[PDB]
RNA sequence: UGGAUUCAACGCCGGGAACCUCACCGGGGGCGACGGCAGGAUGAAGGCCAGGCUGAAGGUCUUGCCGGACACGCCGAGAGGAGGUGCAUGGCCGCCGUCAGCUCGUACCGUGAGGCGUCCACUUAAGUGUGGUAACGAGCGAGACCCGCGCCCCCAGUUGCCAGU
RNA sequence: CCCCGAAACCCCCGGGCUACACGCGCGCUACAAUGGGCGGGACAAUGGGAUCCGACCCCGAAAGGGGAAGGGAAUCCCCUAAACCCGCCCCCAGUUCGGAUCGCGGGCUGCAACUCGCCCGCGUGAAGCUGGAAUCCCUAGUACCCGCGUGUCAUCAUCGCGCGG
């Protein structure tokens, strides 16, 4: 049998997590081996403007941040259990990539 | 393509469709949008106030819409559909876009933003404040806050519950910034009951 | 009248002319650092509909 | 405008065309005269007699 | 070229400018949407072969060139303007100041403007609290809140780690 | 709002913003032994990467050049940091301190390197031997000292924002 990556990214913990309880609960109602969700680094894109347009007066910034959750999940590739996860809704603010490894 | 860039492209590109619509259907109380590809093409869903003025004739409007979206904007087969705010009196962009609509008009300034007050109280928030800054009463500027109800400020409840929205009213002689912000019925931590 | 029009909008491929914000159009102080191409005033004024945010 | 340009002239039942031909071009070029040249309406490039 | 001149201008305008950027200088070339006016496509609105000028240019031109087609030669009326005005404005920023202040309802005091609360003593980073008190209560702000670091537990074990076998 | 409006709009070439008798601000390097050089030995983190990082091999004295695995990012690379330590020369002097300046040559970027870029090698060898009055920052992993990353970036970091030692 050969496995399946799922890479997953998103901006909420939330969103991510529902991703992989559909895929716990779908892979424990079948019987196929799950790789748990390993928690990757996750990314902090920082961009530190400076606050003020004039550029008079003291200097000031503004440190924005963008937080990117990534998670991947290996499972034991199955026509059914890709099919199904196929249908999964993975919602708008998601990415995902499925991988197999083979 | 990285992720950190798919997320940013989206980001952008759906800010400068809101942008544009922003322009295009300020009279129709544009709130704002939501986009999703699904695998036929994707779909828009535009939450308005009037989307009578947003089809305007039949259709025309999100015909030259859609139109528009295809080309300007890098958009696989656009889908706009249209929807509702469900409280836009507890919306705030919408507010204040109305109340610059009828600073244009002609309305005085005290009279339209004690009457959008009285209506926002009314529709159940529990603060609203309203700012008008610029040449009012004359050639010098000046700003005025009207305020009803209870409304934070500073912390994250505020950054976060609290809807704010901006507009600016183009008269005959500058511009009126309207400030807006609305709280609404829904609790902070130091409530402990 | 038989000419040929000059103005000659020249193709820049790397400058501060090669480079220009989506938004406004300007062309110096331009963020750039993950495919974006934005003023600093007009990325200060959006972040957060990017869902850039300022937890810091 | 120069706006005036009959070049033909009517030998009686057909015309005879005042213009030379390019040869490295196609039919209906039309050409000039510069003192030891050809030139091409269509696209111009270089030529000469000889 | 400009802006900024104590704090709060002077490695600031994210201003590390070869062109661009640029707004300065010398030179060169394009631009009137909408109408009307001089007209009109008759073969040209527009591009254009070889050259002379030109820094270089179908920019222009004696000399000639046609792919099939309207008008700044003239008015209004404009497009655009890093042109002026930041004492006409918005928005943003700085400073007062992350300072601890700003107020309200009712009551009382005062003809009134106003006052009281919001004062005093301790305390606190804090109008933060305790107590006294014609004040009693409340709200914004402070705090709460959000982010991160540091210790433990659970889960998870890849692209991470490798002690043990 | 006023003005320009066929010029105060747009584009191109070239110059300039990089000029220098001088005054000022912030900083870098130093005025040496609480060191300089040579050779050896060690120990990071933050961040970033598509026409982009580039290991690895070869060429070259260097800067650099050719080919190129892998890497759209806990997989590969940037990336074996410097201050520190060991040994050897120098032994208190305008010096084996200092590196302004300038000459010759060799390269990279770019359409273009004169005006006006950055790098390398040989050579040169400027003031400066601790600084008046006065003034700045800082209360713990802080200040001082050390280097690194990134933003700007075609090439340019004595800068900004950050990282650790
Ligand atoms: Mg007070
Ligand atoms: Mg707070
Ligand atoms: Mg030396
Ligand atoms: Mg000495
Ligand atoms: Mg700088
Ligand atoms: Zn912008």
């Amino acid at each position: 049998m050969q496995k399946a990556r799922i890479k997953l990214a998103s901006t909420d913990i939330k969103a991510l997590n529902e991703v992989t309880d559909q895929i716990r609960q779908i892979a424990e109602r079948t019987g196929v081996r799950m790789s748990g969700p390993i928690p990757l680094p996750t990314k902090r894109i920082r961009i530190t403007t400076r606050k003020s347009p004039d550029g008079e007066g003291t200097a000031t910034f503004d440190k924005f941040e963008l937080r990117v959750h990534k998670r991947l999940v290996d499972i034991e590739a199955d026509e059914r259990a890709m099919r199904q996860i196929m249908r999964i809704r993975v919602p708008e603010d998601v990415t995902i990539e499925i991988e197999l490894i083979s | 393509m990285a992720i950190e860039r798919y997320f940013i492209e989206e980001g952008v590109r759906e800010m400068l469709i809101d942008e544009y619509l922003e322009k295009e259907l300020r009279r129709a109380g544009y709130s704002g949008i939501d986009i999703k590809k699904t695998p036929l093409g994707t779909k828009v869903v535009i939450f308005a106030a009037s989307p009578g003025y947003v089809i305007g004739r039949g259709g025309r409007r999100i015909r030259e819409l859609t139109r528009i979206l295809e080309r300007q904007f890098g958009l696989e087969n656009p889908q706009i559909e249209v929807e509702e705010i469900k409280n836009p009196y507890l919306n705030a962009k919408v507010q204040a876009i109305r109340l610059a609509r009828a600073l244009e008009r002609g309305i005085h300034f005290r009279r339209a933003a004690y009457s959008a007050i009285r209506a926002i109280m009314r529709n159940g928030a529990r603060g609203v404040e309203i700012r008008l800054s610029g040449k009012l009463t004359g050639e010098r500027a000046k700003s005025v806050r009207f305020y009803q109800g209870y409304l934070a400020k500073v912390g994250n409840p505020a950054e976060t519950l609290v809807s704010r929205g901006y507009a600016q009213a183009k008269l005959k002689l500058g511009v009126i910034g309207v400030k807006v912000s609305i709280m609404p019925p829904d609790a902070k931590l130091p409530d402990e009951i | 009248m038989a000419k040929a029009d000059y103005n000659k909008r020249k193709p820049r491929k790397f400058g501060k002319g090669a480079r220009r914000c989506v938004r406004c159009g300007q062309y110096g102080p331009v963020i750039r650092v993950h495919g974006l191409m934005l003023c600093r005033h007009c990325f200060r004024e959006i972040a957060p509909k990017l869902g850039f945010k300022k937890y810091e | 405008m120069g706006q005036k340009w009959k070049l033909y002239e009517v030998k009686g039942g057909k015309v005879r065309r005042k213009n030379k031909f390019c040869p490295r071009c196609g039919p209906g070029v039309f050409m000039a005269e510069h003192k030891d040249r050809w030139s091409c309406g269509r696209c111009g490039y270089t030529e000469w007699k000889r």
